[PDB]
């Protein structure tokens, strides 16, 4: 018999070693017969200006179709001959690329990904056929309404900023990005210092640094171009966003106040609260039992389709709040019930939800570490956002501090009266107006 | 609880049940409960051959005290014949509501 | 002997009790959306966007 | 280490656990249980079973079982399929004692009330019409009902003019003869055995047989169509091809990945799929092309699937059906197979990497054969498939008796004769 | 009907002189008021109840 | 498309060091939310007629 | 009865009181401007009443 104190004690650690170049190697065994393998990068939506801000969606269209050594499909051919996957994603803050495979092609898997990263070809004939694969899909994304209402949610936000912008950019830069253009992105935003090559499953530390050195040696760790550009960080601003169509058949809402950013401890007691909120959906088995209070409303009365909470951080910033979907005359109760919900936190928060709170906590932080893939994910972007990847026992000694009284000390200060950001998608004549949302921030009785 | 002398209880128990008179207006003891918000949910729980015959009880005792008329004395509701229809049904609704209140207590 | 889900098409539906109820072994029929326009069904009875990526600890 | 524990009771009834060291556990119980085994009379009665896992059953009420779950941050869970059911539950490791214990009274010992029966009979119309918004989903729902006449014909939804209508007793009728003892498989993955055989002695008490089992499955070519106005059309061509656990039923697995089955480079051109280049050779209009595949105890499907344009529907299935007569008349060569047999193995080994595929797996196989085998027993059979035997599978396609179902604006579909 | 015998029973004391017998029935049916409201109805309540069998 | 939309120009209305567009509010926070406001706080002295 | 005691309605009674004194001391405090109060006028001797 074991404990779950004990089975904390039995992770392997992650070895983290580093070439001349910089490049960072990272890894974890478990003794299975498939491994993941990928490179992060520090790259994203964030680092661009209004000049290209599609040009990192842009490259990871063209990573595999042709290489210097493998031209065309015949990176395709030699991916699906062994039975291997290659997927991509990009985001704001991140870019990574990774495969699947078994653990005896890792020494034909890493020369794949080291190939990719450094020599891909951006011809100018497949360039011209990517801008119309691009421009189709920005239109099945306005059917999508959430991915709509979040993009209203970060432009209306963070203004000013780089943060505002989206990760595909607009369609007139989709239409108009050059092949220098995406040369020029590539020599600035991979260089060896921003690249972390990690790897999860059945591999060894020792092998993989030799195959780091003899296939990532060529790149430069150095200061050419002597361009390291200052840092400048994000502000926060509440104001609103309101898009009225009475053709659609539900309308979608998002509010959010500003958080804490990466690195910032008070993200662990602001994750115990977001959890005493919760989630919901119309397929859920045992709503009007549910431990949470909003949640419980919602399916007695029908007055939502789905609501979530999220926590979005940043390096220096956050987004802090809630998501809902409901029909057109149920917009005023949802938003009392939700307000009235955040501020009875900021007081009156017992210790009894807390618990609930940090017992769901932990369970989704073992639950997201299940299989190569997502270890081999939290082992690369935590060594991009803290510096080192934090285990699974420094996890649990900052949720084990945690009372009511941080809880109700830490959620007044970011939420108590504050002004909120809020988007909506129609249709929306009964959302309320934004003194009658400003004034729902502060309590009555205390 | 008697078991010598409980030859008086029941002669008290029966005593009161005619000098209440609900059965002169042919009714059961369980039509003339008042409705609390537990009562309206046992009412709801209940099959519809036992419901309908509930309604047309309480309707014709309504329409009896319309004109100061009691029913004749061969269609009033006999003591060991009134029907404890709505008890079950309504012991399961408060033990519902006890064991809301002692996790809220949690 | 094999599943349904490692070498067969059917289906599997799935209900939970605190997340969202979902149905598939083969549905995505992938390499449909590098030919364009194939458009993200509309709800009228929400379902899961995500199928619950939030909350990752 | 301690690969697998494995355990047949006197009862029929298959246990099995493995000890790992992980902080998270995982439970799954596994029933012979699906849309097959109900005749015309209770069609839907095994949907209405899916939804009803936390209402009140006797030793915990419906508030007990969903305060008491989401008080440890617990999951349960519902998932079956045209032939199984499995109820699986989760959380950390010292919390497992007592989600363990709700288990076995959501599905030993449920109480089937009226009034809770009677509101759950709204939540059918809402969860088949968010299964239905898929055009997959009706699809093969209706291929099936083309194929068969009985036993496998039977939708995984319950049908429109049966909701309302499940009743109480209908649903105390489907445990009674079909939740039996040598039906049900018992799989733990981070607990250790003697618990898990000490768990299963609390419902020894009676079900304790065999159950009512399923007519056998009859073909019947048919051809199932279905005008409406979505914008692209589904259609799916098969034949009758082979149960699963034969010599046969290896050698479809390996054409399937002859043909194509799926992708591997996130926005890829296949280009080691023999089906999606014949076809696009004279398509040039957006399509999607595989190869199906369904196996079951006593029977299965094979063929093929495509998406397409109305107006190009005929051209797309015409293409996709000379290429599998190009493979049963001999042009098959030999390193196509070998690049075959390494997505079958590779596909095999990915799918065990989770806790949930891995639980998946062992449920399966103490179901359809009652014994447990090594990852390298089945790599070893999957190399033993030769080259006589791809070609006399697409033999058996081409000339078997055909089945058909459609959707979308069908004006220009073929008929299965034609 | 004693608490409407009661209300009656003061109407009659309250106008007669401060005197010997009108003083012991004033405050022993001032008492009698109170008595019947607080006390001995929600009493009586509850011996019905259990000859009604609840 | 909902990319090609941006919020407008807002910086003819906004307080006269939030037209710093570089920070991250910080500083710049609980600083500025009430030079319309402690006007109610001495109409509280002034409702008292 | 056993409908209203617990560790529920005194804990909610807990962060009340503060809530009840200042809801009570403002019925005291606030009584005594508007029907003239003259007897408490005199403990505060800052405020000229009247004239």
């Amino acid at each position: 018999t074991a404990t779950y104190a004990q089975a904390l004690q039995s992770v392997p650690e992650t070895q983290v070693s580093q070439l001349d170049n910089g490049l960072r190697v990272a890894s974890e065994q478990s003794s299975q017969p498939t491994c993941t393998v990928g490179v992060w990068i520090d790259a994203g939506s964030r680092y661009e200006n209004e000049k290209n801000n599609g040009a990192g969606y842009f490259v990871e269209h063209l990573a595999f179709k042709g290489t210097k050594n493998r031209p065309g499909s015949a990176l395709e051919k030699e991916v699906e001959s062994m039975g291997a996957h290659l997927n991509a994603y990009s985001t704001r803050e991140h870019t990574a690329y990774y495969i699947k495979a078994l653990s005896k092609d890792l020494p034909k898997a890493v020369e794949l990904l080291a190939d990719i990263v450094q020599n891909c070809s951006l011809e100018d004939s497949q360039i011209e056929k990517e801008r119309d694969v691009i421009l189709q899909e920005l239109q099945e994304n306005d059917s999508s309404m959430r991915d709509v209402v979040f993009d209203y949610l970060h432009a209306t936000a963070f203004q000013g900023t780089p943060l505002a912008q989206s990760v595909e950019g607009p369609s007139e830069n989709v239409r108009k990005l050059s092949r220098a253009d995406l040369t020029e992105y590539v020599s600035q935003h991979y260089k060896a210092p921003r690249m972390v090559l990690a790897a999860a499953g059945g591999v060894e530390h020792r092998q993989l640094l030799d195959l780091a050195q003899k296939h990532f040696s060529s790149l430069s760790g150095t200061y050419v171009e002597d361009a390291v550009p200052a840092f400048t960080p994000c502000r926060f601003t509440g104001s609103e966003i309101r898009h009225r169509d009475d053709a659609l058949p539900l309308a979608h809402v998002a509010i959010a106040v500003e958080g804490p950013g990466w690195a910032n401890p008070d993200n662990v007691p602001l994750q115990v609260a977001n959890a005493i909120i919760g989630h919901y959906d119309s397929t859920y088995g045992g709503g009007t039992h549910m431990s949470s209070t909003l949640a419980s409303v919602a399916a007695t009365r029908k007055l939502c389709q789905s609501f979530q909470t999220f926590n979005i951080c940043y390096a220096e910033t956050g987004l802090l709040g809630a998501h809902f979907v409901c029909d057109n005359m149920s917009i005023d109760d949802m938003m009392f019930f939700l307000q009235g919900q955040w501020m009875r936190l900021c007081t009156s928060a017992t210790e009894s939800e807390v618990v609930r709170g940090k017992n769901i906590l932990r369970n989704a932080l073992v639950s997201h570490l299940d299989g190569t893939t997502p270890v081999c994910e939290d082992i690369g972007r935590s060594l991009l956002t803290y510096g080192r990847r934090i285990p699974l026992a420094e996890w649990e000694s900052r949720i084990a501090e945690v009372d009511a009284s941080v809880v109700r000390e830490v959620c007044s200060k970011y939420f108590y009266d504050q002004c909120p950001a809020v988007a909506g998608l129609g249709p929306i004549e009964q959302l309320p107006d934004y003194n009658r949302i400003r004034s729902g921030m502060f309590w009555l009785r205390f | 609880a008697v078991a010598a002398s409980s030859k008086w209880l029941e002669g008290i128990r029966k005593w009161y049940y005619n000098a209440a008179g609900f059965n002169k207006l042919g009714l059961m003891r369980d039509d003339t409960i008042y409705e609390d918000d537990d009562v309206k949910e046992a009412i709801r729980r209940l099959p519809e051959n036992l419901y309908n015959d509930r309604v047309f009880r309480i309707k014709r005792a309504l329409d009896l005290t319309m004109r100061q008329q009691i029913l004749p004395k061969e269609q009033w509701t006999k003591y060991e014949e009134d029907k404890f229809y709505l008890e079950p049904y309504l012991k399961e609704v408060i033990r519902e509501r006890k064991e809301r209140e002692e996790w809220a207590k949690k | 002997m094999l599943s349904v889900a490692s070498r067969s098409g059917p289906f599997a539906p799935v209900l939970s009790a605190t997340s969202r109820g979902v149905a598939g072994a083969l549905r995505p029929l992938v390499q449909a959306a590098l030919p364009a326009t194939s458009e993200s069904p509309v709800l009228d009875a929400k379902r899961s966007f995500l199928c619950r990526e939030s909350l990752s600890g | 280490p301690q690969d697998l524990e494995f355990t047949r009771l006197p009862n029929g009834l298959v246990i099995a656990s493995l000890e790992n060291y992980a902080p998270a556990s995982r439970i799954g119980l596994f029933i012979k249980a699906g849309s097959r085994y109900e005749d015309s009379n209770n069609l839907g009665t095994s949907h209405l079973l899916r939804l009803a896992s936390s209402l009140t059953t006797k030793g915990a009420s419906s508030f007990k079982i969903t305060r008491g779950i989401e008080a440890v941050g617990g999951k349960l869970s519902v998932t079956s399929t045209r032939e199984s059911m499995a109820y699986t539950v989760e959380c950390l490791r010292d919390d497992i004692e007592i989600l363990m214990e709700f288990l076995l009274n959501v599905t030993a010992a449920p109480e089937f009330r009226r009034w809770e029966v009677a509101a759950l009979q709204s939540q059918l119309r809402i969860d088949k019409a968010v299964a239905f918004q898929n055009p997959q989903a009706q699809v093969l729902e209706n291929l099936h009902a083309a194929a068969y006449r009985n036993a496998l014909a039977n939708s995984l939804y319950c049908p429109d003019y049966r909701i309302g209508k499940v009743t109480p007793d209908q649903l105390h009728y489907y445990v009674q003869n079909h939740f039996t003892s040598a039906r049900m498989a018992l799989i733990g993955l981070g607990v250790s055995h003697p618990v898990l055989k000490q768990v299963a002695e609390r419902f020894l008490n009676m079900r304790g047989g065999l159950g009512l089992s399923g007519a056998k499955a009859k073909y019947r070519g048919g051809e199932i169509r279905d005008q409406n106005g979505d914008s692209l059309v589904h259609a799916a061509l098969v034949a009758e091809s082979a149960a699963t656990g034969s010599a046969e039923a290896n050698a479809f697995s390996v054409l399937q990945h002859v043909l194509g089955a799926g992708p591997h480079v996130k926005r890829g051109s296949n280009a080691t799929s023999s089906l999606y280049q014949a076809v696009a050779k004279g398509v040039h209009q957006p399509f999607d092309v595989s190869a199906f595949n369904a196996s079951y105890s006593d029977s299965g499907l094979f063929g093929i699937y495509t998406i397409s344009q109305a107006a190009s529907a005929g051209d797309v299935i015409k293409s996709a059906y000379d290429q599998v007569k190009a493979i049963a008349q001999g042009n098959l060569s030999n390193t196509d197979v070998q690049a075959a047999k390494n997505k079958l193995k590779a596909g095999y080994l990915m799918s065990v990497e989770s806790s949930e595929g891995f639980l998946d797996e062992v449920g399966s196989q103490a179901l359809v054969a009652g014994s447990y085998m090594q990852p390298s027993t089945v790599l070893q059979q999957i190399d033993s498939v030769a080259d006589a035997d791809v070609i006399n599978a697409a033999k058996k396609f081409v000339s078997g008796r055909k089945s058909m179902a459609a959707s979308g604006n069908l004006g220009h579909t073929p008929f299965v004769d034609e | 009907w004693m608490l409407v015998a009661d209300l009656i029973t003061l109407t009659w004391i309250g106008g007669q002189p401060v005197e010997h017998p009108f003083i012991i029935i004033g405050q022993l049916a001032s008492i009698l008021y109170f008595l019947i409201i607080l006390v001995l109805m929600p009493i009586t309540s509850i011996i019905e109840n259990n000859l009604l069998k609840w | 498309s909902h990319t090609d939309i941006r919020v407008p120009d807002f910086s003819d209305y906004r307080r006269a060091e939030v037209l710093d567009s570089t920070k991250s509010s910080k500083e710049s926070s609980d600083a500025r939310k009430g030079f319309s406001y402690l006007i109610t706080a001495t109409t509280t002295v002034g409702v008292a007629y | 009865l056993s409908r209203f005691l617990g560790p529920r309605y005194r804990e909610l009674a807990r962060n009340w009181i503060p809530t009840a004194s200042m809801w009570g001391a403002v019925g005291a405090v606030g009584l005594v401007w508007a029907t003239d109060w003259r007897l408490i006028l005199d403990w505060v001797p800052y405020i000229n009443g009247k004239f």
